[PDB]
This record gives C-alpha cells, structure tokens and sequence, in this order.
C-alpha cells in the first residue's frame, strides 16, 4: 500500500532502486533460511513424527 | 540441517520426561475422630423430709 502523491513524487523524478551488496551475500542470507527450515524439520521428523 | 539442535532438542524432551516419571503423590493425613476425655455425673440439689 502507497499513496498517491508518494507514487507520483516516485514516478517524476524517475527513481530507481538502488544497492551496493554482491550477489553472493543474499544466496547466503537465503541458503540460511533454507538451513533453519531444514533444521526445524528434521527435528520435528526425529522427535515429533507420530 | 544443524546436527546439534536435533541432539539439545532430544536431551531436553528427555529431561523433561524424567522429571516427569518421578513425582509421588503420598498423603499422610490425620482422622476425623475426636479423642475422648474422663467426665463425671454431677448431683442436682434435692430436699428430704419425713
């Protein structure tokens, strides 16, 4: 959700999103997460899986 | 998947289940009789004459 004039302001400048991370920073952030789930469901699959 | 959450997870499932495994319920109450004492029958005042 945005408002109008805020889209507009956005819109006439001609904005861009913008960043200065690499590539490999957000595979690792993402590998993390998979990693948490994978870890949550071994557990429960080894302790909770009845 | 980390191998040491599922290890902690285990460990703590089965602490939980030890402590649980050992409470005793004992009862040791006393009765609801009344221990009794000595009385004697005391003498109404009385009046004889012939």
């Amino acid at each position: 959700a945005v408002e109008l004039e805020q889209l507009a302001a956005y819109g006439l400048t001609g904005a861009y999103p913008r960043t200065n991370h690499s590539v490999d920073t957000i595979v690792k952030t993402v590998n993390n997460i998979s990693a948490t789930y994978s870890t949550i469901a071994q557990m429960l699959s080894t302790i909770d899986l009845d | 998947p980390n191998d040491e959450a599922t290890i902690k997870a285990l460990d703590n499932v089965i602490k939980q289940i030890e402590a649980l495994s050992v409470i005793v319920n004992r009862s040791e109450k006393a009765d609801d009789a009344q221990i009794l004492g000595p009385n004697t029958y005391k003498q109404l005042l009385e009046h004889l004459f012939s």
